[PDB]
């Protein structure tokens, strides 16, 4: 009999694991306290890393790989492109960054306007956005083309944000004349086996896209939380903004000529290998005292050339409804069972 | 990899090898502090020999 | 010539010293009965190793020691062991009855009483000094002695030789092998009364040399000599700069020089190799390359913890036996682009190399094979304040019930100390994560 | 930390005690006359701890045998090993304390008092360094459980800084002599709570359905009883007795298993335990041991473990056996049940091991438990006590001398705290 403790009780997705785990009779579920755990389904912050795998005769598992933040925070991951051997700025698919530190409590100031000079009097679009690195939810978002309306709208707020160049021609959905975001699900497992989930899906804009309102960026940074609000049209062609795979590849075939596994999958499988391998020998649990998986949320950005681009990487990302029993069973099956056997085919493909 | 201060003897040698720059209290409180913790033992003590003596 | 002078206390701290002791005279040729032949300067000189060893004017080479204990039992060993003749009664101190795993009884009840014979049996050696530049240090942090006594011990020397340096090799407590529910306990505590007096301490956690003896000389369950065997090759390691020639932490002021930049983060980091079985018939030798990347091994080093996930403040490498400094850049260089080495911002991303000629001299009969090339790092990283909060979190666990607590406050000790121990050890936590981490 | 001073008071307490004399002389190599006849210098390393040397390289037992009647040490002086005891530790009235606690606590065992603590001092004064006291009583009869319990806070007065240990033996109505048991158990309990650091509460009531289930003995008699008392205490004295690291001497036992000054109430065990025939040479393995001392069915108090969770536990195995395995076994106990053991006491079993066995085994194994679940054993006695002190039954055997109903008030709220308190911490 295997052992468990939940010391995250706000996941929906490791709740449906601990409860499929329940089920299956092998498993006994602890308090949250307790250290002779086998797998630890952990905090979103400030996860005792220090205190796995010092149990003799236990052999310990956690849901989430130490320094893994460095993909999933906002501000992280710029940085992180920037200054690897690996990635550096020969990254051809991320909209172009700076980290923007408020001028009160380094910081990429004069890097953000020294570059600036290229699009002013180049005549090029020159919109951006500001995401924070934890925003309220799903708000905390200015975007505008003033230069010295995003460098003031950072110093009013008590965190640091991240300016990043917005994607001016996105790719349009018809009928409806809508920009849409694509998140993948990414199983990393202890062997950093890369498992990417066969079914993705699409969050689509309710509304009709708008390059004149900008200060209503309803139709734009499509969140399925704050669109159900804002939204007088909401979902006259799917259920809660949600596409999924099968249908978004009919779209394309009809509309687009091409398909889904053509060339958007094959720059989304480029994407999600280029980031995790770059971070590789430094969050490996190869030879540790404790074995680490983690379930990943790339979030993505198509455009009118068909050309991929990447938002933000999710560290705790929650799952489409109707997939959360087959990815959740899938969890257990490749990361748990993987390391705490019983006594098909499956559902990934192995980047 | 500039390697600085290299010093050779017949036991053996050393130097450093740089891969990049970079970018109280008295005897006398002792003895309080000491003689507290006694006088702290002494008088739990008292209490325990009272309460038998009752 | 600067003399050293070393304080064995407690249990550990004794057979510990019981293991260097044998080993020193083992590297520096010196017989049981005292005897140097190999040193023709008789009842004196300046040479290196008199830095641990007086002399007699009959040619006894008498180290530089006291051993204390509370209760007598473990010294009585030494004085009817191998290496009786090596000292005299005035160096082996020993009480009645000890401090029962209890802080508290070896701090203040016990401690009180005694303190003042240990103080002055150890002036008594820093009075044949020329130039003492101080003291090392050898205890556990577990024991009511190793933990109560020695944090006395540490304040009144501050006091009696406020100039000196002190170094402590100190034995962080392990399940596997642990006495004592209360280990935690009287962990936290000698920390905090020991951390402003302390300027250099190697921590060495038993569950990683428990670890490193089964899996690296297969032993099935290692008992505390197959431990201190290994311990004192790499307190040998670590003090071997200061026995012989060389130009590398040649004095103590040194240690906390090349390693402590800031004074309460002082806990380097040891990683040691090779550790190969004396069994095994048919072993290939290590490279340099091979030992030097092994250092790096989470496996290898004296407390577990990932210094990928920390930065480094400072790092030394020790090399004994075949080594040349070629070899060693040689090493360097490719292990620093397959490995996270990360340093703070305001420190050099360097390496301090030091290599002595002589192989590492092992104990005939046992556990560990003769190399022909050893390695000991040290390194300040941030990553060994995992092995705090992890201590940490079992005293929060029993002190939030008061579980025990009694028996400290019974020896006199105020519950309000187990609070102030706390949340210095808090602070600490803090501080290694200000150097360590980014927002 | 070297000498034990040993005191037997009563009949059930010399019983025992000479039994356990016995044992442990025939285990560190000790004819019935005193003189070392072994073939092993593990027997005598630890040897002052229990014993004295005389001239003629003589042991003699630091021990005190004491009684209100002459009749059980009159046994004691003819039975096995009379001669080892010193004839002047024999320490006896002649007017018995009739199964009465008040007898045996105020009048008397308070004549008696002074002599025995003369001998007491007589043996403590000759310690190179007195560790602290063991008693071996029972806790429902007159003499072992009220004088039992006056020497100890007699003791306790000029001895205020050494260990006070019990082996008391609590009444069980399966094993009743008479039915005011529960009174004098429960007086005796209010004593102990406040006067000793560690009390092994061996329990009738267990050692005869031990005898019973486990053994299939139809009727168990005082002998067998104590047999299983005698294998016990040798084993819970273990690492007293013989070189080690763990729980060496009786402070840092208390430090370990007692968080709690009021919780230091034991629960013991041993093992093997098998009823006869085909196994009692068949080799016992570790993991029989470990399975069996931890078994609910095999505790020395008639309370239920699975009921309560472990606050601390010593485990002492002893013979020649593998330690990987003991560490193995030892550790997959708490993996696998690792809910019975507090979490907030982290790492609260601790392991020794000693490579002599006892007599007639190759291997055994020693348990030792502080469990919450020890307040049945008190919530039963309680029980019994309150059935007969509602209505004053059989009180006028205590208040003729001199005791009044206020003092059995006050022993009733005391023992119904500590059940409280033992409650407190099963569900922290
Ligand atoms: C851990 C402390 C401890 C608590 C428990 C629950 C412990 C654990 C284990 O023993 C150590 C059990 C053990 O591993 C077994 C399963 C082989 C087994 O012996 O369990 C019992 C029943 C069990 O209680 C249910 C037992 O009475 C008991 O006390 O078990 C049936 C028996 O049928 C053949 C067999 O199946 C109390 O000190
Ligand atoms: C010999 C024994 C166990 C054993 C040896 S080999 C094996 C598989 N089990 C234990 C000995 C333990 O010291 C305790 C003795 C308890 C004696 C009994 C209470 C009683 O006096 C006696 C008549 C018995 O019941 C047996 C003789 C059957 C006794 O062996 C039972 C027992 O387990 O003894
Ligand atoms: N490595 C090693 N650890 C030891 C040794 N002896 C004891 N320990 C550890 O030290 C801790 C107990 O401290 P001790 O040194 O034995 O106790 P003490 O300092 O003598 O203090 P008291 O006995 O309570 O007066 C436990 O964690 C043991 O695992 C040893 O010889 N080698
Ligand atoms: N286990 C055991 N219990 C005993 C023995 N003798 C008496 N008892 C128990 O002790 C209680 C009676 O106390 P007892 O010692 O006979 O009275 P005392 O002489 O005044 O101390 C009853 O509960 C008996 O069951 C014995 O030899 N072994
Ligand atoms: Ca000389
Ligand atoms: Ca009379
Ligand atoms: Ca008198
Ligand atoms: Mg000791
Ligand atoms: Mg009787």
């Amino acid at each position: 009999m295997y052992t468990f403790v939940v010391r995250d009780e706000n996941s929906s997705v490791y709740a449906e694991v601990s409860r499929l785990l329940l089920a299956t009779g092998q498993w006994k579920r602890l308090r949250k306290d307790n250290p002779r755990f086998n797998l630890m389904l952990g905090e979103r912050n400030r996860l005792p890393f220090g205190r796995l795998g010092h149990e003799p005769g236990l052999v310990q598992l956690v849901n989430y790989y130490r320094g893994a933040d460095k993909l999933c925070r906002k501000a992280s991951l710029v940085k992180l492109i920037k200054t690897s051997p690996e990635l550096s700025e020969s990254c051809t698919w991320f909209p172009e960054s700076y980290v923007i530190y408020p001028t009160n409590l380094t910081d990429e100031r004069e890097v953000f306007l020294a570059a600036y000079n290229r699009r002013r009097e180049g005549r090029e679009g020159n919109v951006w956005i500001a995401k924070s690195s934890a925003g309220a939810k799903g708000e905390g978002i200015l975007i505008s083309s003033e230069a010295s309306e995003l460098l003031d709208f950072i110093d009013e707020q008590g965190q640091v944000h991240v300016i990043q160049k917005y994607l001016e021609k996105p790719l349009l959905l018809e009928p409806g004349h809508r920009k849409f975001d694509i998140r993948s699900w990414v199983l990393v497992d202890h062997l950093y086996n890369i498992y990417l989930y066969r079914e993705g899906v699409l969050r689509t804009s309710s509304e009709p896209y708008n390059s004149a309102n900008f200060q209503d960026k309803t139709c734009h940074l499509t969140n399925h939380c704050i669109q159900k609000e804002y939204s007088k049209n909401y979902g006259r062609y799917e259920e809660g903004n949600e596409m999924f795979f099968e249908e978004f590849n009919q779209y394309l075939m009809d509309a687009l000529n091409t398909t889904l596994e053509n060339s958007i999958l094959l720059q989304i499988k480029h994407i999600i290998r280029s980031c995790l391998m770059c971070i590789e020998p430094a969050i490996s649990t190869k030879h540790l005292h404790y074995q680490s998986f983690q379930l990943f949320g790339f979030d993505f950005m198509v455009d009118e050339e068909l050309k991929v681009w990447l938002i933000e990487v999710n560290g705790a990302p929650a799952c489409a409804q109707k997939l959360y029993a087959e990815l959740c069973q899938g969890i257990v099956d490749v990361a748990i069972s993987s390391v705490f056997p019983l006594a098909p085919t499956s559902i990934f493909i192995k980047l | 990899m500039e390697v600085i201060e290299l010093n050779k003897c017949t036991s053996g040698q050393s130097f450093e090898v740089i891969l990049k720059p970079p970018s109280d209290p008295s005897l006398e409180e002792i003895q309080k502090k000491l003689e507290a913790a006694e006088e702290r033992r002494k008088y739990q003590e008292a209490e325990l020999l009272k309460h038998l003596a009752e | 010539m600067r003399e050293c002078i070393s304080i064995h206390v407690g249990q550990a701290g004794v057979q510990i010293g019981n293991a260097c002791w044998e080993l020193y005279c083992l590297e520096h040729g010196i017989q049981p009965d005292g005897q140097m032949p190999s040193d023709k300067t008789i009842g004196g000189g300046d040479d290196s190793f008199n830095t641990f060893f007086s002399e007699t004017g009959a040619g006894k080479h008498v180290p530089r020691a006291v051993f204390v204990d509370l209760e007598p039992t473990v010294i009585d060993e030494v004085r009817t062991g191998t290496y009786r003749q090596l000292f005299h009664p005035e160096q082996l101190i020993t009480g009645k009855e000890d401090a029962a795993n209890n802080y508290a009884r070896g701090h203040y009840t016990i401690g009180k009483e005694i303190i003042d014979l240990v103080l002055d049996r150890i002036r008594k050696l820093a009075d044949q000094c020329t130039g003492l530049q101080g003291f090392l240090v050898f205890h556990s942090f577990g024991g009511g002695t190793g933990s109560g006594f020695t944090s006395l011990l540490m304040e009144r020397l501050s006091v009696d030789y406020g100039k000196k340096s002190k170094l402590e090799f100190s034995i962080y407590p392990a399940p596997q092998v642990s006495t004592a529910v209360v280990e935690p306990y009287n962990s936290i505590l000698t920390t905090h009364t020991t951390l402003e007096h302390s300027d250099c301490a190697f921590m060495v956690d038993n569950e990683a040399i428990y670890d490193i003896c089964r899996r690296n000389l297969d032993i099935e369950r290692p008992t505390y000599t197959n431990l201190n065997r290994l311990i004192s090759q790499i307190v040998s390691s670590i003090t071997a700069s200061l026995r012989f020639d060389g130009a590398l932490n040649v004095d103590l002021t040194e240690f906390q020089t090349n390693l402590v930049p800031y004074p309460r983060i002082h806990f380097p980091l040891a990683t040691y190799a090779p550790v190969i079985s004396a069994e095994k018939a048919y072993h290939e030798q290590l490279s340099v390359a091979e030992i030097t990347n092994a250092c790096f091994e989470p496996a290898n080093q004296m407390v577990k913890c990932d210094p990928r996930h920390g930065k480094y403040m400072a790092c030394c490498l020790l090399y004994r036996g075949d080594v040349v400094p070629k070899d060693v850049n040689a090493a360097i260089a490719t292990i620093k682009t397959k490995r996270s080495i990360q340093f703070v911002d305001w420190c050099p991303t360097g390496f301090k190399v030091g290599i002595n000629y002589q192989p590492p001299t092992v104990v005939p009969g046992g556990d560990l094979a003769k190399v022909q090339r050893a390695v000991c790092m040290l390194s300040n990283t941030t990553a060994i304040a995992e092995a705090w909060a992890r201590l940490d979190h079992k005293f929060d666990l029993m002190y939030a019930k008061r579980a025990f607590v009694h028996w400290y406050v019974g020896e006199g000790m105020e519950e309000g100390e187990f609070s102030e121990a706390r949340e210095d050890m808090a602070a600490l936590e803090k501080d290694y994560e200000e150097v360590g981490v980014d927002s | 930390m070297r000498e034990i001073v040993h005191i037997q008071a009563g009949q059930c307490g010399n019983q025992i005690g000479a039994k356990f004399w016995e044992v442990i002389s025939d285990e560190h190599g000790i004819d019935p006359t005193g003189s070392y006849h072994g073939d092993s210098d593990l027997q005598l390393e630890r040897i002052n701890v229990y014993y004295n040397e005389a001239t003629g390289n003589k042991y003699v037992p630091r021990a005190i045998l004491v009684d209100l009647e002459p009749g059980t040490m009159d046994s004691v002086r003819s039975g096995p090993f009379g001669q080892i005891f010193r004839p002047d530790n024999f320490v006896f009235g002649q007017s018995g304390a009739g199964n009465n606690w008040a007898k045996g606590h105020y009048t008397e065992g308070a004549e008696l008092v002074d002599s025995v603590l003369d001998v007491v001092r007589k043996e403590s004064e000759s310690c190179d360094c007195l560790q602290g006291f063991q008693l071996t009583h029972s806790l429902g009869g007159g003499t072992g459980s009220g004088m039992g319990t006056l020497l100890i806070s007699k003791i306790r007065e000029e001895y205020p800084d050494r260990i006070m240990n019990t082996f008391s033996v609590m009444p069980s109505p399966k094993v009743s002599d008479t039915v005011v048991e529960p009174y004098n158990a429960t007086l005796s309990v209010h004593q102990l709570v406040e006067n000793t650091d560690e009390t092994y509460c061996i329990d009738n009531e267990a050692l005869y359905d031990i005898c019973f289930r486990t053994l299939k003995l139809t009727t168990p008699t005082y002998g067998d009883l104590n047999h299983l008392v005698s294998a016990t205490m040798s084993g819970v004295t273990t690492c007293l007795r013989f070189p080690g690291q763990l729980n060496a001497d009786l402070r840092k036992l208390a430090v370990n298993m007692v968080p709690f000054p009021r919780l230091h109430f034991f629960m013991p065990g041993f093992a093997p335990l098998t009823s006869r025939g085909s196994q009692q040479y068949r080799a016992l393995t570790v993991p029989e041991l470990t399975q069996q001392m931890f078994d609910s069915k095999n505790m020395m108090a008639a309370c239920d473990p699975r009921h309560g969770r472990y606050l601390t536990v010593a485990a002492i195995f002893r013979g020649r056996m593998s330690m990987k395995e003991v560490d193995e076994q030892m550790l997959n106990v708490q993996n696998k049940n690792s809910s019975y053991f507090v979490e907030w006491i982290p790492n609260n079993v601790k392991t020794a091991v000693c490579d002599i066995p006892p007599r007639g085994l190759k291997m055994s194994a020693t348990f030792i438990g502080n469990s919450t679940a020890i307040q049945e054993l008190f919530k039963r006695i309680s029980e019994q006590f309150t059935a007969m002190f509602r209505r004053k039954a059989f009180l006028h055997w205590y208040t003729g001398e001199g005791m009044d109903e206020m003092e059995f008030t006050e022993a009733e709220s005391n023992m119904n705290d500590l059940v409280s308190e033992y409650q407190q911490y099963q569900d922290a």
